[PDB]
């Protein structure tokens, strides 16, 4: 019954930045953690980043450290993900998942997902 | 770093069969494993959080078990709506939320 | 807020409480019996502080308050309870204004002289701000007029087990400058289920100064022997520790005693202090050797 | 919430169903003091308290009447006559962080043991010695609050636990938290087996105008015997009279002479039970 | 005993304290201060426990 | 897959000596190890099932210990009938009954 729709997928050159959003409407956004998941076109799922119920604890994957800055806006039920210095391996499909708990590092996993937005890094 | 492994690669069964999908963790994770059913056409779903705790909203046919470095997932019937890819995720080690590889299940 | 200093300095007077302040201690019906109970009661023939001119200073709240007032125009509006009364701690507010009874538990900003001015009432300057409000309650609609004495109102306030209990009674009286000598039973009115911490309180008054006064008394744990008539109402009571004759009545469980000698209680001398006598050895016990050892 | 800031929720005006709570298996500790959990359905209570907080694993046993401990004395105290149930469950999946959850605080030092069922919010610097603190932490100035080091890698006995305790109070007040029981039609002037909001007993419900009873419900006698009760559905003053008592005395001649008897029920007007009075 | 044993098989060092109380002069007391002695006055005395 | 390893290769002792044979498991097997005495001239026998449980029918001189990923076997005397090859077998992982290599024991 929850809805998770993203945006910001397109075509960009290597080293260029683009901005993601994700709208949540079917639940209370002010007390859950949110995560970003990456799906390569010919590989499996991979975890990227996560934020807590409030902007206190933020963790990043090893391969995306120092490049991604996940944000949050509790006012209008919307989170963000700023990707900087994109390379050719970042042409995968990105999902906007929701955590069952309120923390970025918990046995609680991702219960609800949303249809991804495909991005391409090529000329 | 922790390595998360999937023993099966591809399985086939029938509408009245019973198969078990197993996932082995290199280091002990203390019953902190999760199973996800990723339908290739839409968003993935969650079946079992923790070692053997079944989330509300999915049939009780599925059942999980295991602790430490050995885990297993089983499907009792493999009904015609169960064809999908299943992933095992650990949430206990310092690398956050390491996912295992896929395990395609085509019934034939 | 607004400061009024045209108040003559008068020391509080005193008056004999007589036998005022007896209420129903519970909600069970008994008739034509003599029941002995232990509860917070106002002692018989106690000392009651008498206030009048506008006099409404801060008064303590130890275990309970017997609040009495005789008026002709109902100058008193409500009461304020709290500890700091400056939005630093939760405080209780009661206003029985011309509209209805309003009870709030919000945190207010009370000035140094909260009061109401008035024939019509226009100035509402008891508080300035209110925040972190928790509880509210309004009673049934009723309108009351703003304009020797004819009626006497007496109230009892208790705060125990996180419950704010209010007992009330209203009776006519033909006295002016004296409290009646008689008996009046107070029935419970409301039992607010709110756990506030109260240590001090103050009274509100509603330019023209009126001629009125209110009486204040303090409760303390006492044992009482209550007499119920045929209709289940309290008709007489005995303060059970006022004087030796009262103690005799408690022992015999009756309001009349015949000629004779009766044994009431036991006299016991109480200790004054304590003494400790231990030997003066200062060496410590060898516990490190027992615990911090290498090979057992 | 934290130990020193434990929440308290007011429960009233309920058709309270405890069967779903009993049948749930998510609670490791399910202990009740003075009430059988299976008997919670029929009973009616005037008010119910629900206190929730989070403490360490080893302290789940300390939550009981007449128990001594740091949290028992300085954080949370239970009355010795406590009645109700205690619910606690582990919360590693929610209240554990690899870096350590530092949002949980508990009090270390205070002047003296606190009275049962009272809250402490003041965070003044404890004076462990003689040097005045003056709001500055240092020697002889210990901060009374300590943060639990909850991590998913910690031992089972040290794991965080969430505690919710239910306390039931009963007194002469109109009960507002009852169970899922159907009220049947009233039958009077017969020896029945009534139940008025848990007030069990047998007798005949004659209609009596005992008094006004403007705010009262029960009526008592010399012993702890409810004489008159007020109906909970409507507002009328019923009167309880116990059924007929007596004795069976047998009038007989010698069995050597003949075989006949004559029964006597004394103190019985046996128009209801060769009949004599 | 080896460091590789299981948790239940590890060695344990045990120290037990036992107290005996009887009609004998108490010799192991706690850190309690001694006050002055007052005569001809009803008091609560504490002589060696 | 699980790899099962033998630290010693060949040992020599006397009739009144005492040696310890150790067997390391790459992954935790939770005290589920077995020891076998394979005399090269006839059928092998079993000495200790489980970590430290001694089977009936063999002398109590032998004693085993270990759990997790570290195990050890010791012989107190090495009597003149104890010259044989000893194998350690795991029975906990998905590869069924993986045997370790041999460990020859010639007393001299
Ligand atoms: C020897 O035993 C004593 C007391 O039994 C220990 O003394 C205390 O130890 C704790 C923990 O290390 C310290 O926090 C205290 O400051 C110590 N107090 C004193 C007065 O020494 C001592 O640690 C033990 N010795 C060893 C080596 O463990
Ligand atoms: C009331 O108290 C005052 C001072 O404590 C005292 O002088 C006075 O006699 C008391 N009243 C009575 C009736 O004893
Ligand atoms: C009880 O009330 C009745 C009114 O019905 C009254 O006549 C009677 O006097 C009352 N009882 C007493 C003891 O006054
Ligand atoms: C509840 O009882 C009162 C008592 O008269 C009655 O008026 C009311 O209709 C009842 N309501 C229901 C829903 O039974
Ligand atoms: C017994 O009951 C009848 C009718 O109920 C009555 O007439 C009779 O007086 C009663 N007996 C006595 C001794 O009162």
């Amino acid at each position: 019954e929850v809805q998770l729709v993203e945006s910001g997928g397109g075509l960009v050159q290597p080293g260029r930045s683009l901005r993601l959003s994700c709208a949540a409407s079917g639940f209370t956004f002010d007390d859950y953690a949110m995560h970003w998941v990456r799906q390569a076109p010919g590989k499996g799922l991979e975890w990227v980043s996560g934020i807590s119920w409030n902007s206190d604890s933020i963790d990043y994957a090893d391969s995306v450290k120092g490049r991604f800055t996940i944000s949050r806006d509790n006012a209008k039920n919307s989170l963000y993900l700023q990707m900087n210095s994109l390379r050719a391996e970042d042409t995968a499909l990105y999902y906007c998942a929701k955590d069952r708990g309120y923390e970025i590092l918990t046995p609680a996993s991702f219960d609800y997902w949303g249809q991804g937005t495909l991005v391409t890094v090529s000329s | 770093d922790i390595q998360m492994t999937q023993s099966p690669s591809s399985l086939s069964a029938s509408v009245g069969d019973r198969v078990t999908i197993t996932c082995r963790a290199s280091q002990s994770i203390s019953s902190y494993l999760n199973w996800f059913q990723h339908k290739p056409g839409k968003a993935p779903k969650l079946l079992i959080y923790g070692a053997s705790s079944l989330q509300s909203g999915v049939p009780s046919r599925f059942s999980g078990s295991g602790s430490g470095t050995d885990f297993t997932l089983t499907i009792s019937s493999l009904q015609p709506e169960d064809f999908a890819t299943y992933y095992c995720q650990q949430s206990y080690s310092t690398p956050p939320y390491t996912f295992g590889q896929g395990t395609k299940l085509e019934i034939k | 807020c607004v400061n009024l200093r045209t108040r003559t300095q008068l020391p509080p007077a005193y008056t004999n409480s007589f036998t005022r302040g007896v209420y129903y201690p519970d909600k069970v019906f008994r008739s034509s019996v003599l029941h002995s109970t232990q509860d917070l009661f106002l002692p018989f023939f106690s000392n009651v502080t008498w206030f009048h001119r506008f006099d409404n200073p801060v008064l303590p709240f130890n275990d309970g308050v017997y609040f009495a007032s005789i008026e002709k125009s109902n100058i008193i509006r409500g009461w304020i309870f709290g500890t700091t009364l400056d939005s630093k701690t939760q405080s209780l507010l009661i206003v029985n204004n011309a509209t209805n009874v309003v009870i709030k538990v919000c945190e207010f900003q009370f000035c140094n002289d909260p009061f109401l001015d008035v024939w019509m009432e226009s100035e509402c300057g008891v508080y300035s701000s209110a925040n972190n409000c928790t509880f509210e309650y309004v009673s049934q609609p009723f309108l009351m007029d703003l304009e020797n004495f004819k009626n006497l109102r007496e109230f009892v306030f208790k705060n125990i087990d996180g419950y704010f209990k209010i007992y009330s009674k209203h009776t006519p009286i033909n006295l002016v400058r004296d409290l009646p000598q008689g008996f009046s039973a107070l029935e419970p009115l409301v039992d607010l289920p709110i756990g506030i911490n109260i240590t001090r309180f103050q009274t509100l008054l509603a330019w023209t100064a009126g001629a009125a006064a209110y009486y204040v008394g303090y409760l303390q744990p006492r044992t009482f022997l209550l007499k119920y008539n045929e209709n289940g109402t309290i008709t007489d009571a005995v303060d059970c520790a006022l004087d030796p004759l009262s103690e005799t009545k408690c022992t015999l469980k009756s309001f009349t005693v015949e000629k004779g000698i009766y044994q009431t209680s036991n006299f016991r001398v109480q200790p004054t202090e304590s003494i400790v006598r231990f030997p003066n050895i200062t060496n410590l016990c060898p516990f490190g050797e027992v615990f911090n050892a290498t090979r057992f | 919430a934290s130990v020193y800031a434990w929440n308290r929720k007011r429960i009233s005006n309920c058709v309270a169903d405890y069967s779903v709570l009993y049948n749930s298996a998510s609670f490791s500790t399910f202990k009740c003091y003075g009430v059988s959990p299976t008997k919670l359905n029929d009973l009616c209570f005037t008010n119910v308290y629900a206190d929730s907080f989070v403490i360490r694993g080893d302290e789940v046993r300390q939550i009981a009447p007449g128990q001594t401990g740091k949290i028992a004395d300085y954080n949370y105290k239970l009355p010795d006559d406590f009645t109700g149930c205690v619910i606690a469950w582990n919360s590693n999946n929610l209240d554990s962080k690899v870096g350590g959850n530092y949002n949980y605080r508990y009090r270390l030092f205070r002047k003296s043991n606190l009275k049962p069922f009272e809250r402490d919010i003041s965070t003044e610097i404890y004076q462990a010695g003689s040097k005045p603190c003056n709001g500055v932490e240092g020697f002889n100035c210990y901060f009374p609050l300590q943060s639990y080091g909850f991590q998913p890698t910690n031992g089972v006995g040290y794991q965080p636990y969430r505690v919710v305790v239910l306390s039931f109070e009963l007194l002469h007040a109109p009960a507002t938290v009852c169970g899922p029981k159907k009220s049947t039609n009233l039958v009077k002037n017969k020896c029945v087996n009534f139940n008025f909001n848990g007030l069990t007993g047998t007798g005949v419900l004659t209609e009596s105008n005992k008094k006004f009873l403007p705010f009262q419900q029960f009526g008592r006698d010399i012993a702890d015997t409810t004489d008159a009760v007020r109906d909970p559905q409507t507002l009328e003053i019923l009167d309880i009279t116990p059924c007929s008592f007596g004795g069976v005395s047998v009038i007989t001649p010698g069995t050597n002479t003949s075989n006949q008897v004559a029964v006597l029920y004394q103190g019985v007007n046996c128009t209801e039970v060769n009949v004599f009075q």
